[PDB]
């Protein structure tokens, strides 16, 4: 398709190909993934984390 | 004289030291008391009941 910038508002010099993709959101989100520790609870037996 | 011969150092060790007659045990930082106690206190107890 012919495709307008919106950016800038000129058009773009190349066609975009547009259409509806079926997309499907995994389960593998950075929420649960995000994770730190500066110091916290370490074992008992081998003191380290 | 004979020692060497058996490729023991006996600066390091002597050929009567290999028969234990005589035990250490390990300190409480090797073995936890809240792991409730570690196997290690179980079978030096059980050491202490058959002598």
């Amino acid at each position: 398709d012919y495709v307008t910038s919106g950016i800038t508002g000129e058009p773009l010099e190349a066609y975009i190909y547009f259409g509806p993709v079926y997309y499907q959101k995994l389960k593998h989100m950075v929420l649960d993934k995000m994770h730190a520790r500066a110091r916290g609870p370490r074992a008992v037996l081998t003191r380290q984390p | 004289e004979d020692v060497p011969l058996l490729l023991m150092n006996p600066e390091a060790g002597k050929p009567s030291d290999l028969i234990l007659t005589r035990l250490l045990v390990p300190p409480l930082c090797i073995r936890p008391s809240v792991v409730n106690e570690d196997d290690l206190t179980m079978k030096l107890t059980e050491i202490i009941f058959l002598n």
